[PDB]
C-alpha cells in the first residue's frame, strides 16, 4: 500500500486522472494510464492559509 | 454581452490555427464533458470548420 500525499491549488483537481497532460502534472508529477487506486481531495484554505 | 437561450449567437471561425495550449489555464474549461471528440487529443484532428 503506497499513500502519495501533497497539496495543489484548487483550480485543477479534477486533473490528476490517469493518462491527462497539465501543468501542474506533467511537469511535477504524472499518473500512468493503467493505475488501480482511490483519489482523495479536500479544500484545506484555513489550515494553511 | 452574451446571448439570450431563444436567441443565442452563432459564430462560424475560419482560416486560423486551432491552439487551445493558451486555453488552458485562460479560459479554464470547468467542464470536461467533451464525448465525441477527447479533449485532451483535440490538436491532432483538423476540422473542415
Amino acid at each position: 500500500v503506497y499513500a502519495d500525499s501533497f497539496v495543489i491549488r484548487g483550480d485543477e483537481v479534477r486533473q490528476i486522472a490517469p493518462g491527462q497532460t497539465g501543468n501542474i502534472a506533467d511537469y511535477n508529477y504524472k499518473l500512468p494510464d493503467d493505475f488501480t487506486g482511490c483519489v482523495i481531495a479536500w479544500n484545506s484554505n484555513k489550515l494553511d492559509s | 454581452r452574451f446571448a439570450s437561450v431563444y436567441a443565442w449567437n452563432r459564430k462560424r471561425i475560419s482560416n486560423c490555427v486551432a491552439d487551445y495550449s493558451v486555453l488552458y489555464n485562460l479560459a479554464p474549461f470547468f467542464t470536461f464533458k467533451c464525448y465525441g471528440v477527447s479533449p485532451t487529443k483535440l490538436n491532432d484532428l483538423c476540422f473542415t470548420n
